[PDB]
Parts: structure tokens; C-alpha cells; sequence
């Protein structure tokens, strides 16, 4: 039953007596469900340490992974170039899933196409599909450049992207001068960050490997910045703002913030901003190339050093005090532009926010997961805040990144009780937070189920989730925040301290029971 | 618009394609004529999508795993292959259920084999057997395992049938191998067909000899409702208030026991014909169980469906149906009185998957709004045959429409509301046209039944008459 | 008992069994406490409608007021000028309280001074206190000017500030050329906003009244901005950024921006930034003057329209889409500069966020309170967001402001269920939220007690508190946020939608009970 003046959605409509009675009747009559005591016993067993040993003895089953496949990152990289259409050679379901994923994270239109390869195309090859798809995309959506990625189906059968595109140009389906960079993005190797790296490397090769005869390092007096797989527009904005404040000429390659923040003014803009083709053609002339997320830009680093002859600095991600200062100093040394007073004032303000909030941030135990560079930057920032990481998880990390994070932890007294995991999933993290309980979890929206499980065990075992990462689906407009630089550090610090204070306020709201600590001033 | 103008718009839109693309797409656009009972003479459906035209269709893996097998809660569904698919399809569909996730329910969970290069080169049979062993070790309360094959599995010829058979025989478990590779077919419809075949072969006939279940002459099964925010529950409360006993729900909030008990029912109530027509026909042919289509979208369709269902039974069922209709009349009458004045005369354009483009027209007409254009992602010619009757004169019908085609069709029609998926929501929101997600109900619902009608009316009113749509133009421009 | 590995603060140390037994023994032995059932009955009665009638029948007792006194606003206004020491003429406890308040809100040092008036000054007067305080302040803290305000004690005994300052200059206590503006700030009239208005009026009069013979309107080709009582730094930042981005010369008077955000660099800076005396003297030469909060700048408006001969526009506070648009058009018309495309893009982004979040924002009932202009802007933004404000409270509001808010609520269909209260305190708001329950409360840190009371009544009666306003004591660094313009609109929208989604997630986290609606995607 519904009252028209107060209409109920599914919650709390299905909490009514008739719906509850019908649910119970259906369950008892036909569901053949296990008894509730057995369910409680199994849940309690899953919260134990023997279950943790069984979970960590896994070898072939992955439960709730924390990574995606390469073509997603390839599409995100292709979106950052001017009037560029991300083209995925393979099946249409992959493109649909990519578009749904990015629509849910960014709440923005995401343009991506496919050749819709079928069984006959899987058997005879995708030459005709490539030709017709390139022709149709160019005719219909009129882009200035088409960046080709691959699905696993094409990679398994060994589609020759170079030969296919060359034959497409040779038979007149596309103009011979039309830029069609391509990259191999096998989904069974690496993850989405590897796809971003592969796509950027392919585009850079396409515009710069055949025209290195008339290139001189430092001709244009600029610094190239490669941001990598980034889902926060604030990071692009803050890097550009900092480099403009320092008065440093920069060429940020693969900048997608404009197409992911289009205004709503009555017209739909498929393309907006993006790195221009002239910028990438003039890329080798820069003084140096700086990689913001080096731990998933290895192929790009190798190509840049081998072809552009750029001495890429050994810099960490500009996360936190120490690494932001290192980044600024390296930029100042490369360009010769001194660090101005505005950045010094920003650093001083950030140190004063750290001083203000250190009394609440100290000693807190955190579990975190995400991308390698992002995770290591978050761990470093937590170490500068006096916090104690306990469980560090990176599903797409390797042994070298784990060694670097271990060295970072050993360099600090707050990393004594910290362990790093690579190749594990979120089920392992749930087992960890049940056995070795941290105060908070920092991750993407997939940790809300872990929070649900911990709450189901009890209010004293609940591990609240702090949403910093990709993808975030259950909150709105969090992609507009900033992670890099001093501004991102202030944002993260404010989020952390306010989360701690909100949890404390929740724990002390009981009247005549726990309200003696419901202080007005915190 | 006049009929001569819809054709002109169609031609002007098609003028940009190359010759082959234009010739192919000219067969997928039609002007509706309710007199014609054969949709083949006007529109062409169920063909491959043109390459590079930004289609909205999915794959067979979606149509099986995320549609049919996924809503089943007591089973564990393995995304056999690379990670992507499982990750992109995890908890994206709001097939609601009741259970303890991680113990006895696994709908929102993602189980995957996470194939690597060595798995492709050397195979995945041993890895699949080890994965099944670990699934049984770590999740003892599951009532079955399903193996959803992603593309590479089909390509490299991994034999999951034998692995499933051996592991099920040795572990006494129901392990259902599904060949739902994405490159098969053209869209999710073949995924529906493959999942239905798997249900028929490996699950449906398990209790063919068990006679312990006592059957009443008022036994029904809801077929093809997936509980998108509680729609299956809303329909079930109406069906049970009629004196009818629902034994099975396919597959929203469904359990493997309900699937096993289905062949004992007296009537199959099919909501989504497109997804479960094959299994309905198989049950009719093998067990003699009749099936019928019912629609619970809006008060008129709901009342007609309740009367049609009650017509299949004795006089007590009809009396209870009359009692339910009389009880629920004032509520939906009040909802209409509240929300029809705010929504009268508004024009709606729809683009949804296989069933909802024609099922939701009744509610929009109940609220006083008209549908100027509907379209299907993957529906066959029978769905369009049913669609011509429900749509008015000189209304546009499109199949496998592209983003370009939909954009300019909306630009030339200027509909008051657009109901489609997440891949067009922001495109049409930035154009200044109110948009409603017709797949997930915009994280609201349910919309089925008398209870869902109020939520539907409230949602349409709040989206259409929001003050934000009048603010897209800066005063200085 | 304390365990060294896990040291417990007051909570949950006092939840231990020994402390529980000790407290129970104390209560049952020597407190003569009322029985618990009587307490529950009294609470339930206080949650009733008849108790609301009795509460609103009050005319002599104020419980939990939502305003401060004039000298606080006077000090805040005086802090906005370059090298200016806020001088308070009266008792030192008032200065201690002001500094404690602003230190807790801003987490920054606040400089204010008093003459330390005692009963001897009540017997005789504050002449000697004035002279000694002026001399000591000038000698010690080396201010460029001293702004004098009075406490209630000085105004009750009728101290004459002008005569006192003239005598102090006459007998060599301060140089005759030293600028010492003064203003009368009676604490029994108005609130802190009235004190801010009075102090700015006094300073402007001191710097402009006797030198209007060489002034011509529009000589400097600039526009003057009077921000009023502001406690959000981002408001100053956004006003400056928008005006600079429009290409408009502006003279932002009374800027406390820099002194309240001093960086941490190992040294203490008493003074930083602020409006210069040259700007104050040149202010009459501006084209016009814009008051950001016209509803507590009546004296300033009278002075600038009568003395400066500026046709001050009738503008509302630039909060929300419509009022930001009107403010920008008025600024463009006065200055002659067109509106830049970047501001249009920012407005389009705000509209895009509105279209994204309207589904969750629609239909929500809000109870809000605060300063008049801020409350009105919040009400306007809520009406543009599809939310229904129900309980609008303003302790320091008058009847004209109430009529204006009633007109605004009549202009929109979502203001049908609203009612505006003036001269009411937070006990009235507690009664209102118990009687006509809203979805959320917007206000300062003093609403956490109301939230605690509602939680004590029941979980389904709980009204969460959204912390926007002044003062915020239980959260860190919220004072750095913005509320004006498009950027402040996006921040407010994000806070609102994320609070709504957090409440929904909290209400859907129960396994097998309400977890069917615990959706990953919202
Ligand atoms: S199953 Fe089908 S696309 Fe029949 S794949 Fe799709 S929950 Fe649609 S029009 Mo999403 S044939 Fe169901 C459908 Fe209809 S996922 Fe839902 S809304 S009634
Ligand atoms: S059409 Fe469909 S969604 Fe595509 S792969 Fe094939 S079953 Fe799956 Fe999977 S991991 Fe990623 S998303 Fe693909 S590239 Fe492979
Ligand atoms: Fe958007
Ligand atoms: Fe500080």
C-alpha cells in the first residue's frame, strides 16, 4: 500500500508487514534455505583466522578483484587528445562495459566505438571489420584522429593492427594522411594502467619515431608531463596551476579534463580540449619529460629515453609534502625557474593544517588499496601524518614496487606494523580487516561491502570506508577533487580528520551512556 | 509530425553514412503503422551492428551472466577468463535479493579465474578444477556453481563441459557450464538463449522423479522478472493477494530450489518474453505447463493482467482478483489525480533493450503522456510485432540505433522526456532534455504493480518538472 | 586499568566495568537522582506538541541562542585592515572570549586588545584606561592603526570614545597623526553582524568624511566590495578570483584573508595582508560600491549613499545560480567589462552537477538557521535544487528580512511548506524538528545536541546535522571552504548530496534486513 502524500521507494516500502510476511512465506515454503544458526556459524567462521589461512592459500580463484583490463586504460588515454575517437578493435560488449564504467564514475558522456567483431570475424580475421569501422567512424563522428586498442578476442587470434590499418589506408577507406595510432592491449597481461601506458607509447611512437632527424633537446624550452591513468580532474588542474605559477612552459600530454567536465548549456560536445597533434609532434624538443606515475609508465619511459634522448628524472608521484617538494625542485632545476612565494605559502599552510590535526591523526591504523603509484603516495602521506598503515594492498603490483614500498615503510617508525600485499583481492582484505582490525579503510566504492560485513559482526568491529580512488559509484562529484600536490594533500588531510571526528561523534551520541565525550570543540 | 516528415527526417539523418552503412541502417528505421501485423514488412531486426557506429548493444556474456544466471542468489557464478567482464558487470544491475552476502548469497560478489598469458597458452581446465575446489572449500553454503565463459575460453577450446561433469559427479554438486562468449551472436539475446539452454540441460530436470512436493491447483511461477528494485516482490504481493501460490521466481531473488520446483506448477506467468520464451516453450512442450504473458506496468495493464490470470482458474480466484482490484483502485486513482495534471500532454522518446520499450507505454498513457518514438536494442521481429499495436500513428521505430541517429532524431523531435540507459543519460542531459534511466529506474523503484505506479509517477514528475532544466542558458547569452 | 599496547582516552575508558560500578554507586548513593522512568516520561513530554506550544509561548527566557554580540563582529571587521590591532574598550574577559571563539573556529591566532576596565572605571570613567591602553598597544605591537570598539560595560556607563581619543592625542599618549577609528558596539542591540557594520562604518567615516572635496566618482575606475561578516576564507578568494577573471579593478575593503591563513614557516606573523589606508582613502573615487550581504550593512549603505555619493545596487548575496548571475551582470554593467567565457563554463558545470544530483536532491526537507543573508542564500539555493525548506530560523533577523524571505518562498512551489522564524533560539528548533521532522539540518556545531536528542528519541527520528555556517568547532578546516558564487554552489551541492547518500548507506547496511537497497551505484 502507498500513501500519495508520502510515497515510499523500495526502502522502506519492503519493510512493511505485508511484504515481510510474503518474503517469509516465500522463503520458508520454497527457498530451501539453510537454517539461520548455520548461517551465523558460517559467518563467524569466515571472520576467523583459520579461514584467513585458507583464504591466503588460494591459487586459482580470485574473489572481488581490485583491477580492470587494459583497453579501459587505453580508452582513457585516447580520450585526452584533441578530437580523438577511442577505437577498440574487438567485441562491442567490451566497449559497452567501458562506457558504463566511465559514465558511472565521471557522470559524463564517454565516446568510444568498436568494430563489432563476430564469430566469422574471429575465424577469418578482422580486416574487413577494421576497414568498415574506420570508414564509418570517420564519416559519422568526424574525428581528427582515431586511436585503436584491442580486446582479448583479437589479441588471442593475433590480429595485425599495423597491417590492417595500412591496408585500410591503401584501399581508400581512410585518407593516407589521417592519423590512426594503434596499440596492443592484451587483457590477460597487466591491468588498465598497462593499457594506458601501451596506448600512450603507441601514440608517441606514431607521431615521433619517423621524424627525429630535425629534433634537438631543449629547442622549445618546455617540460613534458605524462600524468598516466588519472581519474581526478583536480590533479590535472593542480599540476597545470603549479607549473603556471612557477612560470614554466609545459606540454601536458593526454589531458582529458576538458572532455570530462563539459558544461551543460544546451549543446552536446563530443570533443573538448585535449592534447593537440602539434604538441606531440614537438614533444622531443622539450628539455625533459617528467612522469607523474612512473610505476605504470615503464614502456613510455623506455621509449622516451631511447628515442627522444630525454633524461627522465627518478621522481615519485607528487603526493604529500616531501614528494611535492622533490617534484617542484626537479622542475625548477630542469627549467631554471625559481619556486615562487605562492607555493611556499601553500606549503606553509599545509604544514599548519598538519600541525592542527596531528593530535587526531596520530596512531590511526589504515588499510588501503588501489593503483601502485597512488597507493605508495597515500602510504607516504600517511607516514608524514603520523598514521600507521597496517594492510597495503595492490592487486596490480609487482615485486619491485613492493620492495620500494617496503623501503619507504622501513625508513619510518610508523611502518613497523605494515605489510604489503601484491596479487591479492578484496576478499583477502576483508579477512585482514577481520583478523587485524584497522581504524579505517581508504579505497574505492567496493569497500562498502567490507564495511557491511564488519558491521554485521558488530558495531565495535565496524571498519568505516573513506572513499579515495577509482572507481567511486555511490557518491556524487568526488571525481572533481584533487589528489596531487599541496592542494590534494590538504583535501586528503581534511577528509581523513573529518572522517575520524565523524566516527567519534557517532560513537559518543548515546545519551546518559556515552555522551560525556560528545564535546562541542574537537 | 506528419508521416511524410518522419521519413524525411530519417533520410536526412541517414544521408551522412557511407553507402553500405546507409543501406544497412535504412532497414532498421520505420514509421509505425498499427494496422500492419507483420513487422518484417516495415522494420528489420536481429542483425549484426555496423562497425564503428557507436552501438549501445552488449555481448552474450552480459545477456547470460548479468541477466539470467546472475540474479540467482544461492549459486556461485564464475567469470571464467580475464578479469574485466566480471569487474565491469559487478553489482551494476539492481536485481534485488534477500540473503547474507558472502555466506549463502553471492549476487553482488565477483568470482573470476583471472586468466593470465600462461592460462591462454597452456589452458584453463586444471585452473578451473582448482578454482572449483577452492570455491567449495571457502564457500561451503553455496547450492551450485555456474561457469560463465568469456571470449578467450571459446577461442582456445577450453573443455569446461568435462571439467564441470567430473567435478559435479565427484563433489555431488550442480556445476552448470555456460558458453556465453561475447563474440557469439550480435547482442544479449543469444546470451539469453544460451543461459536458457544451460538451465534446461543442467538444472531444470533435476527433480523429474521427485514426488515429495505437494502441488495445489493455484501454483504459478513468475518467469522473466528480475526484481529491479523489488518489482518481482511487488508483482508477487498482488499475485498472492489473489489466492495464487507462487513457487518460483526467474530469476530475481530466485533460488536453485525454485528453478527445480518450477516443473510442478500449473501456469507460467512470463513477464519478459524475450529472455525466457525458450524455456517457457520447453516447459510447455515437455511438462504440459501453459504459459502466458502478463504486464504489471501501470494500473490499466495491471488490472487487465490480473483479470486474464484469474480467468485461468475457478471462481474463487476471480473473486479474489475483484477484491484486490477494488482495494487498490483508490490509491492509483489518487496517484493519477495528483500527477496527471503535471504530466498531461508531454511527449516521451524511449530506447531500451528487449522488453520495456513496449511494456511501459501503458503507464505513460495512464499519466497522460504520449510516446512519440520507441526503440529496441536487440529485440526480434515478434517483439516489434507486439510493439506496432501499442504505438500510435506516425511514430518512429528504430532498432540498434546509433548515438548519431538518436542525437539527431531527438534534435528534430524535441521530446519532453527521454528514457534510455546510462550511455545516453548525460548526452541528453547536457542537451537540456529531462532524462530517466529506464533500466535501473534511476536507482529508484520498484515500478511494477500498484505500489510501483506511485513511485513511477513521482519520478516522472520530479525529473520532468525540475527547475534545473530552465537554467541551462546564461542570462547574458 | 590501562593496557600499554592499547591506551584508552576518556571514551571508552569510562565504559569499563570498574568505572561503571563506581558511577552507579555514586548515583545511587549521593546524587538523589530522579527515577529513570520519570526521566523518560519528561523527555517524551518534551518531544510533544504541547511542549512546543509552551516553548513558543516564551518571551522572557532564551535557551541556546544562535547569535553573538557586537564587539565580536567589530573585531572581525578590524582584523581585515593592514597592520590594524582590534582595540576593545572595556573588560578583558570579553576579549578573552572573542579570541577563544575565533581561535576555535579558525585554528589560527587572533590578536585583540583591551584597556582592562575595572570597577574604578565604573566609578570614574575609562579616560586613563583609554590613554594607557593606546600608548601601550602602540609601543608594543607597532600597529599602523588602532580600531576601538566598546563592550557593554563601557556603553552602559556612557563612555565618550571621541573625547577620550582626542584627549589621548592631545596629551602625547599617541601621535596626533596616528589613525584611531572608533565605533560604538552596544551588546544589547543587534548581534555580531551589527558590530561588523558599525566598525566598518566608523573606519570608513574616519578615513573619508572630511576629505570629500577632491573626490570624483569613477576616477580610479574601480568597484568597491564590502563583504560583511564572513567566516569562510573561500568566499574572499572566490570574490577576488571572479573579479580578477572578469577584468574588473576592485577594492576589497576589510579583507581578513591573509591574517587568518598565515603559513607555518617557523615564525609568527601578527599582521598579514589586509586593506591598506590608501585604498580606504581612495574608496570614494570608485565607480560604485557593492555590499555582498546587504541585510547587515544598512549603516554602511546609508553612509556610502549619503557621503560617497555611490548608487549602491539592490543586490542579494551572490549565493546560488540566480544571484551569482545577477551579481555578475551588475558588476559587468558598472565596470563595462563583458563576462568571460570561463565563468560561463563554470556556470554550465554547476548546472551539469545540478542535473546529475537532482534525483537525490528532490523532495528533501531541510531545517536551517544562521545569519540573515547566509540563510536567505541557502534558502534560494535549496529552492533551485528542488528541496523544500521547512524550518527557517534566524535569531538576529527582523520583520523586513522575514517579508523578503516570504516573498522568495512564495516565488517557488517548493516553499509551500516553509515557515520563517525570527527571534527564536535552538530550543525552538529542537521542538520544531521533533514536531515536524525534517530530513536534515543545516547549521553550525550547536545542532549536534539536537541530533543527539533526536537519536535519543529513536533512530527513525534522527535528523542528521549538515555543518554549514558559523561557528564550526567539531570539524577541522571547514573554514577554508566557499559558499559564494558558482564554486561555493558546487561545494554546497556536493556536501548535500553526499550527506543524503551517506544517510541512505547507513540506513541500508543491515544484512538480510535492509541490505537489498545497499546499491554499489547511486
Ligand atoms: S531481461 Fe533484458 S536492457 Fe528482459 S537484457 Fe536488459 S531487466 Fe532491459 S528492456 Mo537493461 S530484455 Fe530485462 C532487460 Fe529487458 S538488463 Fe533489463 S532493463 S526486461
Ligand atoms: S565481448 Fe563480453 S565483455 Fe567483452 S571480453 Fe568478451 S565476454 Fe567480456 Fe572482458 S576482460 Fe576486458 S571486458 Fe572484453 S577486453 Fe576481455
Ligand atoms: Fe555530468
Ligand atoms: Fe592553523
Amino acid at each position: 500500500s502507498q500513501q500519495v502524500d508520502k510515497i515510499k521507494a523500495s526502502y522502506p516500502l519492503f519493510l512493511d508487514q505485508d511484504y515481510k510476511d510474503m518474503l517469509a512465506k516465500k522463503r520458508d515454503g520454497f527457498e530451501e534455505k539453510y537454517p539461520q544458526d548455520k548461517i551465523d556459524e558460517v559467518f563467524q567462521w569466515t571472520t576467523t583466522k583459520e579461514y584467513q589461512e585458507l583464504n591466503f592459500q588460494r591459487e586459482a580463484l580470485t574473489v572481488n578483484p581490485a583491477k580492470a583490463c587494459q583497453p579501459l586504460g587505453a580508452v582513457l588515454c585516447a580520450l585526452g587528445f584533441e578530437k580523438t575517437m577511442p577505437y577498440v578493435h574487438g567485441s562491442q560488449g567490451c566497449v559497452a562495459y567501458f562506457r558504463s564504467y566511465f559514465n558511472r564514475h565521471f557522470r559524463e558522456p564517454v565516446s568510444c566505438v568498436s568494430d563489432s567483431m563476430t564469430e566469422d570475424a574471429a575465424v577469418f580475421g578482422g580486416q574487413q571489420n577494421m576497414k568498415d569501422g574506420l570508414q564509418n567512424c570517420k564519416a559519422t563522428y568526424k574525428p581528427d584522429m582515431i586511436a585503436v586498442s584491442t580486446t582479448c578476442m583479437a589479441e588471442v587470434i593475433g590480429d595485425d593492427l599495423n597491417a590492417f590499418i595500412n591496408n585500410s589506408k591503401k584501399e581508400g577507406f581512410i585518407p593516407d594522411e589521417f592519423p590512426v595510432p594503434f596499440a596492443h592491449t592484451p587483457s590477460f597481461v597487466g591491468s588498465h594502467v598497462t593499457g594506458w601506458d601501451n596506448m600512450f607509447e603507441g601514440i608517441a611512437r606514431y607521431f615521433t619515431l619517423k621524424s627525429m632527424d630535425d629534433k634537438v633537446v631543449g629547442s622549445n624550452k618546455k617540460i613534458n608531463i605524462v600524468p598516466g591513468f588519472e581519474t581526478y580532474l583536480g590533479n590535472f588542474r593542480v599540476i597545470k596551476r603549479m607549473l603556471s605559477e612557477m612560470g614554466v612552459g609545459y606540454s601536458l600530454l593526454s589531458d582529458p579534463e576538458e572532455v570530462l567536465d563539459t558544461p551543460a548549456d544546451g549543446q552536446f560536445r563530443m570533443y573538448a580540449g585535449g592534447t593537440t597533434q602539434e604538441e606531440m609532434k614537438d614533444a622531443p624538443n622539450a628539455l625533459n619529460t617528467v612522469l607523474l606515475q612512473p610505476w605504470h609508465l615503464e614502456k613510455t619511459k623506455k621509449f622516451v629515453e631511447g628515442t627522444w634522448k630525454h633524461e627522465v628524472p627518478k621522481l615519485n608521484i607528487p603526493m604529500g609534502l616531501d614528494w611535492t617538494d622533490e617534484f617542484l625542485m626537479k622542475v625548477s632545476e630542469i627549467s631554471g625557474q625559481p619556486i615562487p612565494a605562492s607555493l611556499t605559502k601553500e606549503r606553509g599552510r599545509l604544514v599548519d593544517m598538519m600541525t592542527d590535526s596531528h593530535t587526531w591523526l596520530h596512531g590511526k591504523r589504515f588499510a588501503l588499496w588501489g593503483d601502485p603509484d597512488f597507493v605508495m603516495g597515500l602510504v607516504k602521506f600517511l607516514l608524514e601524518l603520523g598514521c600507521e598503515p597496517v594492510h597495503i594492498l595492490c592487486h596490480n603490483g609487482n615485486k619491485r614496487w613492493k620492495k620500494a614500498v617496503d623501503a619507504i615503510l622501513a625508513a619510518s617508525p610508523y611502518g613497523k606494523n605494515a605489510t604489503v600485499y601484491i596479487g591479492k583481492d578484496l576478499w583477502h582484505l576483508r579477512s585482514l580487516v577481520f583478523t587485524d582490525k584497522p581504524d579505517f579503510m581508504i579505497g574505492n566504492s567496493y569497500g562498502k561491502f567490507i564495511q557491511r560485513d564488519t558491521l554485521h559482526k558488530g558495531k565495535e568491529f565496524e571498519v568505516p570506508l573513506i572513499r579515495i580512488g577509482f572507481p567511486i559509484f555511490d557518491r556524487h562529484h568526488l571525481h572533481r577533487s584533487t589528489t596531487l600536490g599541496y592542494e590534494g594533500a590538504m583535501q586528503i588531510l581534511t577528509t581523513l580528520v573529518n572522517s575520524i571526528l565523524e566516527r567519534l561523534d557517532e560513537e559518543t551520541r548515546g545519551m546518559q551512556a556515552t555522551d560525556y565525550n560528545h564535546d562541542l570543540v574537537r | 509530425m506528419s508521416r511524410e516528415e518522419v521519413e524525411s527526417l530519417i533520410q536526412e539523418v541517414l544521408e551522412v553514412y557511407p553507402e553500405k552503412a546507409r543501406k544497412d541502417r535504412n532497414k532498421h528505421l520505420a514509421v509505425n503503422d498499427p494496422a500492419v501485423t507483420q513487422s518484417k514488412k516495415c522494420i528489420i531486426s536481429n542483425k549484426k551492428s555496423q562497425p564503428g557506429l557507436m552501438t549501445i548493444r552488449g555481448c552474450a556474456y552480459a545477456g547470460s551472466k548479468g541477466v539470467v544466471w546472475g540474479p540467482i542468489k544461492d549459486m556461485i557464478h564464475i567469470s571464467h577468463g580475464p578479469v574485466g567482464c566480471g569487474q565491469y558487470s559487478r553489482a551494476g544491475r539492481r536485481n534485488y535479493y534477500i540473503g547474507t552476502t558472502g555466506v549463502n548469497a553471492f549476487v553482488t560478489m565477483n568470482f573470476t579465474s583471472d586468466f593470465q598469458e600462461k592460462d591462454i597458452v597452456f589452458g584453463g581446465d586444471k585452473k578451473l578444477a582448482k578454482l572449483i575446489d577452492e570455491v567449495e572449500t571457502l564457500f561451503p553454503l553455496n547450492k551450485g556453481i555456474s561457469v560463465q565463459s568469456e571470449c578467450p575460453i571459446g577461442l582456445i577450446g577450453d573443455d569446461i563441459e568435462s571439467v564441470s561433469k567430473v567435478k559435479g559427479a565427484e563433489l555431488s554438486k550442480t556445476i552448470v557450464p555456460v558458453r556465453c562468449e561475447g563474440f557469439r551472436g550480435v547482442s544479449q539475446s543469444l546470451g539469453h538463449h544460451i543461459a536458457n539452454d544451460a538451465v534446461r540441460d543442467w538444472v531444470l530436470g533435476k527433480r523429474d522423479e521427485d514426488t515429495t512436493f505437494a502441488s495445489t491447483p493455484y501454483d504459478v511461477a513468475i518467469i522473466g522478472d528480475y526484481n529491479i528494485g523489488g518489482d518481482a516482490w511487488s508483482s508477487r504481493i498482488l499475485l498472492e493477494e489473489m489466492g495464487l501460490r507462487c513457487v518460483a521466481q526467474w530469476s530475481g531473488d530466485g533460488s536453485i530450489s525454485e528453478i527445480e520446483l518450477t516443473p510442478k506448477v500449473k501456469l507460467n506467468l512470463v513477464h519478459c518474453y524475450r529472455s525466457m520464451n525458450y524455456i517457457s516453450r520447453h516447459m510447455e512442450e515437455k511438462y504440459g505447463i501453459p504459459w502466458m504473458e502478463y504486464n504489471f506496468f501501470g494500473p490499466t495493464k495491471t488490472i487487465e493482467s490480473l483479470r486474464a490470470i484469474a480467468a485461468k482458474f475457478d471462481e474463487s480466484i476471480q473473486k479474489k482478483c475483484e477484491e484486490v482490484i477494488a482495494k487498490y483502485k483508490p490509491e492509483w486513482e489518487a496517484v493519477v489525480a495528483k500527477y496527471r495534471p503535471r504530466l498531461e500532454g508531454k511527449r516521451v522518446m524511449l530506447y531500451i533493450g528487449g522488453l520495456r520499450p513496449r511494456h511501459v507505454i501503458g503507464a505513460y498513457e495512464d499519466l497522460g503522456m504520449e510516446v512519440v518514438g520507441t526503440g529496441y536494442e536487440f529485440a526480434h521481429n515478434d517483439d516489434y510485432d507486439r510493439t506496432m499495436k501499442e504505438m500510435g500513428d506516425s511514430t518512429l521505430l528504430y532498432d540498434d540505433v546509433t548515438g548519431y541517429e538518436f542525437e539527431e532524431f531527438v534534435k528534430r523531435i524535441k521530446p519532453d522526456l527521454i528514457g534510455s540507459g546510462i550511455k545516453e543519460k548525460f548526452i541528453f542531459q547536457k542537451m537540456g532534455i529531462p532524462f530517466r534511466e529506464m533500466h535501473s529506474w534511476d536507482y529508484s523503484g520498484p515500478y511494477h504493480g500498484f505500489d510501483g505506479f506511485a513511485i513511477f509517477a513521482r519520478d516522472m514528475d520530479m525529473t520532468l518538472n525540475n527547475p534545473c532544466w530552465k537554467k541551462l542558458q546564461a542570462p547574458w547569452e
